[PDB]
């Protein structure tokens, strides 16, 4: 009964305040009352961060886990990466914070994370790969692409590569690259032993190319 | 964009300079640069280049670009779009300087281009 007449009252006063005002004071006191949801829905109306990060710090730890996961997102969303940060390490959940190091654009962090997480190999793989294929480090995105598994971009733009650099007189790098797609034809050689017309025809084209390579070489 | 009957009537132009087009451009996935060549064969470039930005094809549409003149548009157009063939399109920029004579413009955009270790000695002793 106690509890009940204290709750209806302070419930009461933050009814009053929501059509009046002072917004600070009755969310705060509505913390600890009961409801969470009232609370948030007024903090959003507010955007009073400071007082939703209190609640998230003095929330309990098993139960209030999706209002902590809100408002991390809603702290994401305000480009608050501190707080956003802080409420994923509280909710110990890999998967949020594996998008928010790659929507960081940095690695180290991503990195330990990956090696304290085996499970997510390819998560951060696939965004490195987009970023070394935004730098110069082009064979290293070959490279990334080849281990991945997908290649058919990767081999149209090897050989737009190829093309570049045997028209730019670098022909070690243009044997370099006739050297990479014969590899690569051979690994497309790895499908069955039997005496299929396509493994005849890609040997004989790999080689081909090793001597393609071998000519660029000497030319070079 | 109808290709069969197309190709029959660049058979009946007696037209062997776009034939040689069609066969070096047919080995293309796309049909649409397919169809822009044809366009650049007859002399509409707009089409073309609706056609290539329909296609998502830029490659093609930037080599066209670098062809007509427009050098600085042809590189805007890499670098906000493919960034890959930029060293090319800054070869080929200083390669028209040197036909223009401009021996600083020629090696500065050598310095910005992939290689100018070579390329400036070279075109230094043509000149003298």
């Amino acid at each position: 009964n106690s509890d009940a007449s204290r709750k209806d009252l302070l419930i009461q006063r933050a009814e009053w305040e929501v059509k009046q005002g002072n917004w600070k004071k009755g969310g705060e006191l509505y913390i600890q009352a009961e409801v969470y949801k009232k609370a948030i829905e007024v903090y959003v109306t507010n955007n009073f961060s400071e007082g939703i990060v209190e609640v998230c710090r003095n929330a309990d730890a098993e139960t209030q886990r999706k209002e902590i996961e809100q408002c991390a997102a809603y702290f994401k969303k305000a480009k608050l990466h501190q707080y956003t940060k802080e409420a994923y390490l509280k909710l110990q959940d890999n998967k949020a914070l594996l998008q928010l190091n790659i929507d960081l654009e940095k690695w180290d962090e991503a990195m330990t994370l990956a090696k304290a997480h085996p499970e997510f190999m390819e998560i951060v793989k696939l965004p490195y790969a987009n970023w070394l294929a935004k730098q110069d480090r082009y064979e290293e995105s070959l490279k990334a692409y080849r281990k991945i598994g997908k290649h058919d971009m990767a081999t149209k733009m090897l050989y737009n590569l190829s093309q570049n650099a045997v028209f730019e007189k670098r022909f070690s790098d243009a044997a370099l690259f006739t050297w990479m797609i014969a590899t690569e034809h051979l690994g497309l050689i790895r499908n069955m032993k039997a005496p299929t017309p396509e493994d005849i025809e890609n040997l004989m084209k790999f080689y081909q190319y090793r001597d393609d390579a071998e000519i660029y070489f000497a030319y070079s | 964009k109808r290709i069969d009957v197309a190709e029959i009537c660049l058979g009946n132009m007696r037209f062997a300079r776009g034939s040689k087009a069609i066969r070096e451009q047919k080995k293309e996935p796309e049909l649409d640069a397919q169809l822009a060549m044809v366009a650049i064969q007859l002399n509409m470039k707009d089409e073309a280049v609706k056609l290539y930005e329909q296609s998502k094809r830029y490659d093609l549409y930037n080599k066209m670009l670098q062809a007509e003149g427009n050098w600085e548009k042809a590189i805007q157009i890499s670098e906000n779009h493919d960034r890959i063939n930029l060293k090319n399109t800054y070869y080929r920029t200083a390669q028209m300087y040197e036909v223009s004579n401009n021996y600083e413009q020629a090696i500065l955009y050598y310095e910005k281009s992939g290689t100018h270790v070579k390329e400036v000695p070279r075109m230094l002793l043509e000149a003298g």
